[PDB]
């Protein structure tokens, strides 16, 4: 049934956005509202539609000048806050561009300014011949025609290609409207405009993947170990001109359905490319995902070889953590897709009890998937605000939350540890290895001896009379383990190094024989 | 010679600052029982709360009016009205509520002063008659100035709203500028030693908040309504940072005749000496021997470093203009050569800064000061015009230049997110002079080891 | 598991410490109006004054008996007699004069207690009858122990000399150990908050001396004769560092029945908690809210770093045994893996240390604790036995291992001469827990940027 928060009784519209998965309830009984307007003054977790378009989907493209047409603030505010990496020396993290719209441009427009900026940027970055221009609140409102100015520059400079994304912050209630806008602009303006070199019998688009801490490189590792040509990644570690050849893929492999279902759906309608939805996280969801892609291309034996090898390498480490995490409570409090990617498999494979999930900007489709996947009792929230998050911490008393940075720092004050679900701690978290890293970070957060320390009141006359000047994580975690578990000769802590991704970049892949 | 010049490019590549509302939001988070409402799109507040999180690793309370498409077409005062109701209805302890404009709401011309008038006579009387609630308009269009000028505007807006002169006293108003808790602590130390009471705008030491066993603490400012009212009753206003405190100081000078002492920013020994001299002048209090001793302790630390290691080091500096200029002055006292200062916004008054004219009069090595600067003004000079640097002083957003061009960098200013704990240490005062000089040395020293550049010399200095 | 083993080689390659006399000299520079005479060859004192210069960049007063060839053949008690006369005759304010033996004067067997008794009855009565002058034997042969054991001995000898129980009181004796001024400050802050008065051995905050305009200041200690005498009247002796204050603490226990609380070294949150608990127990005073607040502020800083960056870092630690052990303990609470601890002298009592027993009971990964260690025990392991480390913690003499094998290093202990200002910061207490954790992080961060090792991750932690 629906759930009301004490703190939101005065705004009863909120009751529609939360449900507790009740005994015997199905998806036809209760589902939160989603993708509605935000309540002003609520202290909602939500961002703008420029965020959704430019900051989340656009900027990951690794070989592109990402220029926001507007005042410098929108640009500064999205710079050096993301961990989408690339094998183009993190160009997309290191360089950002703003038109620096001023007062005089409000009356008269900023079209000339836009053009001068484009020329200046191509001049400063002669190795870069691709560009996306993102509209902001100010340039939407003053009405500059960005598409015209881009065309005007593409005429004059036939060596460059410029994409236009008209997704200002106020265009919709959240991130989500920005997702839709940039998907549809891309397929309309750009898909079909490049004929690719094909180098294999088996061609995919990898869609809805943004390469946080190397997630994409993890997954493309597996694909290349199967002799699949990844034609495109939308958009993590992705190439602008690669993504203009999406119309030639054999299969759309969709991880983040929230952000990228729009383009997969239109790619089916326009070109008859089928949509297969996958999970990048956990052993079973990933094994299933890879098996399916294998079968599809009639190379299932190659998938099974990867799966067996990876599971043999890493399961003894995942299960070490599972034993220590069994029954610990967790809130999956990302913005979107991650809540349902993790919901079931995190309980199964890590032993955690999911007590809450939330989405900042998700649709009712995301709560379908989330509620479908969690257990009864779970509290699901659409468009959470701060007070509601705080109240849920007091009511549910989770051992850890997985959430954003600043939300995590709210929880810190009330003695709830966090991992950054968005940017990760020691990522990447996709893949078999990544799943273990994920588990270890959760283990380290829950059984932190500093956390133990922080709960002790030293003014209190019957205080814990400390003996040694330390407690190890294991002293805090292993006390009530069975001897079988404590003495296992197979179970061990994570053995990978600090950076699990740089090895992948230096790796040669066996070629396969084309028909 | 030292030449002031304006960036040639019209566009921005790698920005040094964000926009005016960010500054107004920063002022706001330093006031007790304050929650500002940022009138515009959701990113205008959420992204800024993240900037503050990057610097302090703490969450501060700020709200949105949540502009959507309707408001952008029809006007959006309704969203402000609903935001105030929803905020006050769910946060019973809030007493100050800034209403902070953005690019969008300035452009659509929403009448914010009018909507405050309406709530004061309407909602606040009807629904909240027993509560003190101060609604304060802050006009901060993002298409002029920067977060720096936005801070300047906000301090004036807050002081204008509260200040009354109904009980004149011998306190000063200390407008710190946009500084770290460690600077507040340092400045209050000096006042304590000078035996001077002050209204300290702002009291942000409580930003450094505990995890307590009962989970009861939160990060917050401690500048009270009472403090802000009392700014009207002071004998002088000390605005340390010209670009962050001039508007507020001059408002009080014109309205209440309180003399305003604007700057200099007390960075380094000499600028600190001037501060203490200016405090003596304005209060009649003498400079005690304790501060002379502390001064000499700081001088001793500097004496160990200056001619052996700091002399003739080529430095580039960016960040808040008052920080940039104060650091350049101190660097010169340390025998260093600041060769490039970036001032990363459109302020037309830099060319009139007396501190800058002193630099123009007195420097005769090659030195550039670039106005309306961005980071490409630095990177381009290194990459393509052969600029040689021993050291950068600036905030964390410049970091990739340090990292990729192998120039070491001391993190100063705001925000400093790629190092831990920097907010607890001072850059102003005598304590700050020590910290800056010793951390510059330690930065240089680690670099010497990394590069094997006479690293064996760090034994008997 | 955690294996304690003795260094295999009989010889020393790259020593971690110097000899016992250096520790006695360090004790002596911490006492007001004290100038030790080092009875031996000139280098035994002049080289040690340089050590202290390397750490502090200050000069401290210490004299030589200037042993030459004749005294080495025939005995050199006369060289002492002349020294005392020449020192007293030219330094009117001196009141305390340790007589510190060296390898030479121990081997040739000079009767120091003898020659002191002679000077007390003789020279001091005849020539200096109006003056207070305390001559104190310190038997510090260089061919046993180290500077660390020399320190222990000297603290005992000074307390033994002076301590009388005329007027029992409620003060404690706080034997800080061989620590920095920033530690003394921190410890004094903790005592102040507990409202516990103490005789603080030693008051070395005044080592950080100014350059005054009248050139009148000098580095000196402020532990006085009165304080040293008053050690007999205390209700307990807190010897923080077992290897540096056990002898003096037990002496007062055995002689005056003053209970000795030996350790643990208050490094880290947990060990600071035990200190405060032990103060409560000893004095009956409650632990105030204010320290729970400061503790939580410290924990907050640690929370930002522990599971993100410090967890599972592989650490080697060397320096004073109390520091080494204290650090190892705090590192484990920070989720780190100290894998090699060097204890760089012949103390046979390390294996009996309860803190080391706890490490043996509780550590569950590969760790080595090497007794009688030298720096080759660390370098050989890196170079030839594949030891992998993320961080070193230790004093500057180990620096070439850091520099040449690309392992970053935080400077802790004594001496720290290849960085500036470190003596002003705490390693003990809640303030020191902040400093250690944040500076380990900052050290790791700089290294990640140097090596391009996920340097891009330092944005939204
Ligand atoms: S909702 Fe989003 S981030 Fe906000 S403005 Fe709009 S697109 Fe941008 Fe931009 S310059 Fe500053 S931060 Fe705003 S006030 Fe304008
Ligand atoms: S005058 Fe010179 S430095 Fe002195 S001992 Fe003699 S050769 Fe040597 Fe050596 S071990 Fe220590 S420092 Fe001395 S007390 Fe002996
Ligand atoms: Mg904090
Ligand atoms: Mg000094």
């Amino acid at each position: 049934p629906h759930h009301e928060f004490e703190c939101s009784k005065v705004i009863p519209e909120r009751k529609k956005h939360a449900v507790i998965k009740g005994k015997g309830e199905t998806l036809a009984d209760a589902l939160p509202q989603g993708y509605l307007n935000t309540i002003p003054g609520s202290i909602s977790e939500r961002g703008c539609a420029y965020c959704g378009a430019k900051h989340v989907i656009g900027t990951p493209m690794k070989d592109v000048i990402h220029i926001s047409h507007g005042p410098v603030g929108c640009t500064y505010d999205t710079w050096q806050t993301k961990r989408y990496i690339s094998d183009n020396d993190n160009f997309q993290l290191k360089y950002t561009y703003a038109t620096d719209v001023k007062e005089k441009h409000i009356v008269f427009g900023a079209e000339k300014l836009l053009k001068q900026n484009i020329i200046e940027a191509f001049k400063a970055f002669p190795q870069i011949k691709r560009m996306t221009i993102y509209q902001t609140c100010a340039t939407a409102l003053i009405g500059d025609d960005i598409n015209a100015i881009a065309e005007e520059v593409m005429e004059e400079m036939p060596e460059v290609d410029i994409f236009v994304c008209n997704s200002p912050g106020f265009a919709g209630p959240s991130q989500s409207g920005g997702h839709h806008k940039i998907n549809i602009a891309w397929i309309n303006q750009k898909v079909g405009t490049v004929e690719p070199e094909i180098t294999g019998d088996h061609v995919i688009n990898y869609v809805g993947e943004y390469n946080i801490q190397g997630d994409q490189e993890v997954m493309v590792d597996y694909f290349k170990r199967m002799g699949i040509q990844v034609l495109s990644t939308f958009t993590g570690n992705g190439s602008y001109d690669g993504l203009r050849a999406m119309h030639r893929a054999h299969l759309n492999v969709l991880e983040c359905a929230r952000s990228a279902e729009y383009i997969c759906n239109e790619l089916r309608v326009r070109y008859g490319i089928p949509r297969l939805d996958i999970d990048g996280f956990g052993f079973k969801p990933l094994a299933d995902s890879l098996r399916k892609i294998g079968m599809f291309f009639g190379i299932e034996d190659r998938a099974k070889a990867i799966i067996d090898e990876e599971v043999a390498r890493w399961k003894p480490e995942l299960d070490w953590y599972k034993e220590r995490l069994m029954g610990k409570k967790v809130c999956l409090w990302p913005g979107g897709s991650k809540l349902w990617h993790w919901a079931h498999v995190i309980e199964e494979e890590m032993g955690l009890k999911v007590v809450s999930v939330y989405t900042k900007f998700g649709h009712q489709g995301d709560m379908e998937k989330g509620i479908a996947r969690c257990g009864e009792g779970t509290l699901a929230i659409d468009d959470p605000n701060e007070l509601e998050g705080l109240e849920a911490l007091e009511m549910l008393k989770p051992d850890i939350i997985l959430t954003g940075k600043r939300p995590g720092e709210v929880a810190k004050k009330v003695r709830v540890p966090y991992l950054n679900a968005h940017a990760y701690h020691n990522g990447p978290y996709k893949g078999f290895e990544g799943w273990v890293r994920f588990a270890r970070d959760i283990y380290n957060a829950i059984y932190s001896p500093i956390h133990q320390l922080s709960g002790i009141d030293i003014t209190k006359d019957n205080a814990p009379e400390w003996g040694n000047g330390f407690r190890t994580r294991q002293m805090l975690s292993d006390g009530n383990l069975s001897d079988a578990v404590r003495n296992s000769e197979t179970l061990r802590q994570y053995t990978g190094g600090y950076d699990s991704v740089s090895k992948l970049r230096e790796r040669e892949y066996p070629a396969f024989e084309r028909k | 010679t030292c030449e002031v010049k304006e960036k040639g490019r019209v566009g921005t590549i790698n920005p040094i600052f964000t926009c005016q509302p960010a500054g107004a939001q920063f002022v706001s988070i330093g006031i007790k029982d304050c929650i500002g409402i940022v009138h515009g799109g959701q990113g205008c507040v959420m992204f800024v709360r993240l900037i503050f999180s990057q610097h302090y690793k703490e969450s501060f309370e700020l709200a949105s009016s949540s502009l959507h498409e309707d408001g952008a077409v029809f006007g959006a005062c309704g969203r402000v009205e609903e935001a105030v109701d929803v905020l006050l209805s769910r946060y019973p302890d809030v007493k100050v509520v800034p209403i902070i404009t953005t690019c969008s709401t300035e452009i659509i011309g929403d009448d914010v002063d009018g909507v405050i008038k309406k709530l004061n006579e309407g909602l606040l009387k009807e629904k909240f008659p027993d509560r003190e609630v101060h609604l304060i308009a802050m006009h901060t269009p993002s298409f002029v100035g920067s977060m720096i000028s936005g801070y300047d505007v906000a301090v004036r807006d807050v002081v204008r709203h509260f200040a009354k002169r109904e009980a004149p006293n011998d306190k000063i108003n200390l407008l710190t500028g946009w500084v770290n808790p460690g600077d507040v602590k340092e400045l209050k130390h000096l006042l304590g030693e000078m035996d001077i009471e002050a209204n300290v705008l702002f009291e942000i030491e409580s930003f450094d908040s505990p995890i307590l066993p009962d989970g009861s603490a939160v990060s917050h400012g401690n500048t009270t309504i009472e403090d802000l009212i009392d700014t009207g009753n002071a004998r002088a206003t000390f605005a340390l940072n010209r670009y962050e405190g001039t508007k507020a100081a001059e408002y009080l000078q014109k309205k209440f005749e309180i003399p305003a002492i604007i700057g200099p920013t007390p960075i380094g020994i000499r600028n600190t000496d001037i501060f203490l001299q200016n405090l003596k002048k304005a209060t009649g209090k003498p400079i005690p021997q304790s501060l002379a001793h502390e001064r000499g302790v700081a001088i001793d630390a500097l004496a160990d470093l200056t001619h052996m290691f700091l002399a003739e080091k080529r430095v580039a500096i960016y960040g808040a203009p008052d920080l940039v200029i104060g650091l350049a002055e101190f660097c010169l006292d340390l025998e260093m050569k600041p060769v490039l200062l970036l001032l990363g916004d459109d302020n037309s008054k830099y060319v009139d800064d007396p501190r800058i004219k002193a630099l123009q009069e007195n420097v005769d090595y090659g030195m550039e000061i670039v106005t309306n600067a961005d980071f490409w003004e630095l990177e381009n000079r290194i990459k393509n015009e052969g600029l040689e640097l021993d050291l950068i002083l600036g905030h964390s957003k410049g970091r990739f230049i340090s990292i990729d061009y192998n120039i070491p960098m001391l993190r100063v200013g705001f925000p400093t997110y790629d190092r831990a704990g920097l907010f607890r240490y001072p850059t102003v005062g005598y304590g700050g002079a020590i910290w800056l000089a010793e951390q510059m040395a330690n930065t240089l020293f680690a670099d010497m080891e990394h590069k094997k550049n006479k690293e064996w010399v760090l034994n008997v200095w």
